[PDB]
């Protein structure tokens, strides 16, 4: 009867049992290891001989403990990693991690020997991943960091498209396993900026998916101080362009995240950039803070950053005073650029008016901060960028009036 | 005026920038409209001017301004347009300028607002990218209210198409944008009939952002002078490599339900669609899927019985993979769901607490159309809500049962072990359950539990613990009117009445008058001491 209860496996069992979770779970770990030892799986083939065997996931489901998972796990692991598209095991596996993340166990020091059956490249990804996040019970006492150090990822973090046609096979699975690989190594430059850009241009293509889990895995990697402040560094900001994100409006829903952490990119590297990078920097600034793809939140981010960006091509243009003449022109033209926005935001005057009024006040100071760096048929052209300044703050500052210290 | 133009004031001079900076000065002044006039009766001298960048950029600075003075100027459009448009156009590859652009689109759309939509209104789209094109696009985009008020009949084929052969796309995109307001605020002629068909061009594959727009546009097109013609333009990304996004998946199936919502109810799509389209939604499709969705959500319930509503088996599956807060809100708009609203109890805790009370209101609705299902998973909301100590939903929740028990006997040692934050919270975490002992023989079945847990808590009076105590005391001055309890308080209160031996005379009086009221029964043998 066992063969075809795998269909009706909701029946006659919830009635019979009750302390299933330390009776039954004796019974379905050896059904387990006598329904899944043999795994004739295929992977370079059409579908496998093994393809009728796949009702043994709701067994699998029907597992009974979230505790004490000790005599359990290895070996149901092992008998597993016997097999060796192989979406056929990861299946398996993927739930038999699931349900082992609550549970205590031990002996998981056989990393060493679950790293042969994880990424050689000469969607695994995903176990080591799930691995990491319920690592609390053991920390990087297990493994260190060997399972995903420098050494492995340096070859182009690890992976690179090898064909350039099979496309969903590959392309989906490489996008999954890079994106795991950024996650698993978060906890810890040739990887991380000529890969990273590499894959940024060639793998999201299809719709730019990618973009999602890769960019917020970007995000906490570059909250890492040094990953953020020194190491991309050698790019020059040449990854600006538009490899980032490329796409539908996908690219509207992603971009916001992109320029902010971009944003905390410069916040830093902020203290050693050129004056060409910082113009350039500015340049792209300068589209942004009066972009309409977001509402003033990137403004004022951008804008805020442009500050200390400010503050820092201050310091800088006093050597050599020329290049400095040349910078100050533009960058007080994008806060004429800031001005004519203005000429727009009293339009603008038919919550977001705390953000307005935040605004208002980001750009004062950035206008006080550029007037500083200037004075530290140029007064003609200066009078007639303040008089446009007079004739339309008034126009903004009617709004921070509407409906204090 | 007509000797200065040509005096000290020709091309020559122009390369001087103040100079040229000086002209214009003079030409913006308002009162010098013959000074304006020599040039603007002589468009001959631009047009051999135009086809050299610096005075490109100064004749387009010269020419906005004399049009800004006179917007009428359009006599020599016919002649000026056929260089603007070559300028134009080449300007993307010389740069892609520090207001050029912009200006010369205000000049290509000033002259455009002399004609409805034409070529030239397709062509002014090209640059964009530039200055955030904001000021054009805004104009443009306030245009339409112009245009808007029978061009219509095959701007599909005269405004649209074109081939510029030079631009991307994003030409077909705008042109979209702005057509839809005019569809939206306006006969069903045969121009239609044939366009609906050749919209596709016959391609193979249209799974582009066009596509999108197209289709969220012919959504409404639909009512009246089949079903394969329709299956062309919904279907076609169910490849399997393809559609990796979900929004042009959503857009198709959207229109689809459209059409399923018209007459196309059918055992075929109708429970297809369904299934499918909540799959494969992470975080940003979600934002997409629900108003696809929402067409499906009438039209589901007109087969009801006739489905048995088996989506429950679906529901089997989708919960294990993921989510599933679309299910009950047929009942939320007005059945037999009460059979698996333990769903909604089962599936929380590591923890979107927030379903509780949506479906609060739909368990209540289902008690006044048609529980003990309802009794224990109430009670679970309830002390769940109290484990974020919140909000007035935690009230509502009772409010609504009590229309048509483990929180209390948990929130006793939820005091005891006090934690700076316990302290801040202590008020509400008497006040959770305090509410209901007001309005139910709660505390009257058994104050036994209580009375071991409070005995050892009013002790810890301080801050906004004080006001957990101004709360139990209110409670007991509705029970009262138990003694067990009030002797052990009112040792706790007098030996606090011996402490002092102000805020501890705060603390003292607050619990000397938590003892006091309640009738003067009880109140005498305090009031012997009051006196010191």
């Amino acid at each position: 009867k066992l063969k075809m209860m795998q269909e009706v496996s909701e029946n006659f069992e919830n009635v019979t049992s009750s302390p299933q979770y330390s009776t039954f779970l004796e019974h379905i770990i050896p059904r387990f290891l006598t329904f899944l030892q043999d795994g004739e799986v295929q992977f370079l083939q059409e579908k496998p001989a093994q393809q009728l065997r796949k009702l043994v996931l709701e067994i699998i489901h029907r597992i009974p403990t979230n505790e004490h998972l000790r005599p359990h796990t290895k070996n149901v692991l092992s008998v597993m990693f016997r097999f060796l598209n192989v979406l056929i095991c990861l299946r398996i596996i993927i739930e038999l991690h699931k349900q082992f993340r609550p549970p205590i166990t031990q002996e998981i020091h056989h990393f060493l020997d679950f790293v042969k059956q994880i990424y050689k490249e000469l969607v695994l990804a995903e176990l080591p991943i799930i691995v990491v996040l319920m690592y609390q019970l053991y920390k990087l006492n297990i493994h260190n960091v060997v399972a995903e150090f420098v050494p492995l990822i340096m070859n182009t973090i690890a992976i690179q498209v090898s064909a350039q046609a099979r496309y969903a096979d590959f392309i989906a699975a490489q996008i999954k396993t890079l994106s795991f690989l950024a996650y698993i190594i978060r906890i810890y430059s040739q990887q991380m900026v000529k890969g990273m850009l590499q894959l940024l241009s060639n793998c999201p293509a299809e719709t730019a998916h990618l973009r999602k889990e890769l960019l917020i895995a970007a995000k906490h990697i570059l909250t890492t101080e040094l990953r953020n402040q020194f190491i991309p560094c050698m790019d020059k900001l040449f990854d600006e362009s538009i490899l980032i994100g490329s796409g539908y409006t996908a690219r509207e829903t992603l971009r916001p995240l992109a320029y902010s952490t971009l944003a905390d990119l410069v916040h830093h590297v902020r203290q050693h950039l050129p004056l060409s990078d910082l113009s350039l920097a500015v340049q792209l600034f300068a589209k942004n803070i009066d972009d309409e793809s977001l509402p003033s939140s990137i403004q004022t981010m951008s804008c805020k950053l442009l500050l200390n960006l400010v503050d820092c091509i201050r310091s800088k243009s006093e050597q050599e005073s020329g290049n400095g003449r040349d910078v100050l022109m533009r960058m007080l033209e994008v806060f004429v650029l800031k001005f004519h926005t203005i000429a727009r935001y009293q339009l603008s005057a038919i919550f977001q008016v705390t953000d307005c009024r935040s605004l208002v006040k980001t750009l004062v100071c950035g206008v006080k901060t550029i007037t500083w760096g200037i004075t530290s048929q140029l007064q003609p052209k200066e009078t007639q960028i303040y008089i446009k300044l007079v004739k339309y703050a008034m126009q903004a500052l009617d709004i921070y009036q509407v409906q204090m210290k | 005026p007509s000797q200065t133009v040509e005096l000290f004031m020709m091309e020559a001079t122009l390369n001087d920038p103040q100079w040229s900076r000086m002209f214009m000065s003079f030409l913006k002044h308002k009162d010098a409209r013959p000074l304006r006039d020599v040039l603007a009766a002589n468009p001959n001298r631009f047009i051999t001017l135009l086809l050299r960048l610096d005075l490109q950029f100064q004749a387009i600075k010269i020419i906005s301004i004399i049009v800004k003075n006179d917007d009428s100027w359009l006599a020599s459009q016919h002649s000026l347009v056929s260089q603007l448009r070559r300028v134009w156009v080449s300007e993307n590859f010389q740069e892609r300028n520090w207001k050029e652009p912009k200006l010369l689109a205000y000049c290509l759309l000033n002259y455009c607002k002399r004609n409805y939509g034409d070529i030239e209104l397709l062509f002014q789209l090209l640059r964009a990218f530039t200055g955030r094109f904001l000021c054009n696009m805004t104009f443009l985009k306030e245009y339409m209210e112009e245009e808007i008020p029978q061009k219509r009949a095959l701007f599909f084929r005269f405004v649209d198409f074109n081939d510029p052969n030079f631009g991307d796309e994003l030409k077909a995109k705008v042109l979209q944008h702005i057509l839809n307001p005019a569809f939206l605020y306006s006969e069903s002629i045969t121009s239609v009939f044939i366009t609906k068909v050749l919209d596709p061009e016959k391609q193979a594959d249209m799974l582009d952002s066009l596509r999108i727009y197209l289709l969220q546009y012919a959504t409404l097109l639909v009512e009246h002078a089949k079903l394969r013609r329709l299956m062309t333009f919904a279907w076609p990304c169910l490849l399997s490599k393809a559609c990796v996004d979900p929004a042009c998946k959503y857009s198709g199936h959207l229109l689809l339900a459209h059409i399923i919502a018209k007459f196309a109810i059918h055992k075929k799509i109708v429970l297809q669609v369904f299934h499918s389209l909540l799959k494969a939604h992470a975080m940003e499709a979600r934002a997409i899927v629900r108003q696809a969705m929402a067409i499906l959500t009438p039209a589901v319930p007109a087969r009801m019985e006739d489905g048995h509503q088996m989506l429950t088996h679906w529901t089997r599956k989708i919960i294990v993979e993921e989510l599933v807060h679309i299910l009950h809100l047929i009942v939320q708009h007005f059945h037999h769901l009460v059979q698996h609203m333990v769903s909604a109890m089962q599936r929380l805790g590591f923890e979107q607490r927030r379903l509780a009370v949506d479906l609060s209101e739909v368990v209540i609705k289902w008690e006044l159309q048609r529980d003990k299902q309802h009794t224990d998973t109430v009670v679970n909301f309830l002390i769940r809500v109290a484990c974020q100590v919140g909000e007035v939903l935690s009230r509502r929740c009772v409010n609504l049962l009590k229309t048509a028990s483990e929180l209390k006997l948990q929130w006793f040692d939820k005091l005891l072990m006090t934690v700076n934050y316990g302290n801040i919270c202590t008020g509400l975490e008497v006040l959770s359950f305090l509410l209901t002992v007001l309005q139910s023989p709660a505390i009257l079945s058994s104050f036994k539990p209580l009375q071991r847990g409070i005995a050892a808590c009013m002790t810890c009076g301080n801050t906004k613990v004080l006001r957990a105590v101004h709360s139990l005391l209110s409670r007991l001055m509705s029970i009262f009117p138990y003694e067990e309890l009030e002797c052990l308080y009112a040792a706790v209160g007098k030996v606090i009445y011996e402490g002092l031996t102000p805020s501890q005379l705060f603390g003292t009086l607050m619990i000397l008058k938590s003892a006091c009221s309640n009738n003067p029964s009880y109140i005498d043998r305090l009031i012997s001491v009051f006196m010191r």
